[PDB]
């Protein structure tokens, strides 16, 4: 597996 | 030993859609060190946000925050391409050090969090009795965000493969207006449709 983040504020 | 020191709760980071994705399981013995590679949620993402969370519940917002920090400078690049190594270390003193590194740029940042932070006993009892209480509950938000994230990538990854158009665009707004929903099979249904006005761009 592999997970994604978001962009900051 | 009758006794031992453990980090009392799940600890991890937040990921796309607002789930908690953990790095170090509750009741894991410490010092314990863990690493997990993350990537980027949208294309040409230049910066990311590493948020440290304490608690067991699927929704980030429901877990205790310990801190956050940015990792900047990442090359703009297709989602999933950048390899972002996230590492948790809890040393002896229970001092918690998180660090995120861009394998590409080699840009790196770190946060140092205090032993005394997080949840307290009362809080940690309620976290858990809260957790399994909403078991089903949270396995639900799980597949939801799974699917939003999926339909989101499309919303995105379709929008640029394009009159079966006036139509695709239609879907696109049936998909967008569903992603925002808490009905999975809906979103996914709507996905299903896009899945079949768009063939004639694959054809």
């Amino acid at each position: 597996k592999l997970y994604a983040l978001p962009r900051p504020t | 030993v009758l006794l031992l020191d453990v980090t009392p709760l799940s600890l991890g980071i937040e990921t796309m859609g607002g789930v908690m994705t953990t790095l170090i399981a509750k009741n894991t013995t410490i010092p314990t060190k863990h690493s997990q590679v993350f990537s980027t949620a949208e294309d040409n993402q230049s910066a990311v946000t590493i948020h440290v969370l304490q608690g067991e519940r699927k929704r980030a917002a429901d877990n205790k925050s310990l801190g956050q920090f940015n990792l900047d400078g990442i090359n703009p690049a297709p989602r999933g391409m950048p390899q972002i190594e996230v590492t948790f270390d809890i040393d002896a003193d229970g001092i918690l050090h998180v660090s995120a590194k861009d394998k590409n740029s080699g840009k790196e940042q770190k946060i140092t969090i205090k032993a005394s932070s997080g949840l307290n006993e009362d809080e940690i009892q309620k976290m858990v009795r809260d957790a399994e209480a909403n078991a089903e509950a949270d396995r639900k938000f799980e597949e939801l965000v799974q699917t939003r994230n999926q339909g989101d990538h499309l919303l995105h990854s379709t929008r640029k493969q394009v009159d079966d158009k006036t139509a695709i665009e239609s879907a696109l707004t049936a998909l967008e207006t569903a992603l925002k929903g808490e009905d999975k099979a809906a979103i996914e249904a709507k996905m299903q449709e896009l899945a079949q006005v768009s063939q004639k761009l694959m054809e």
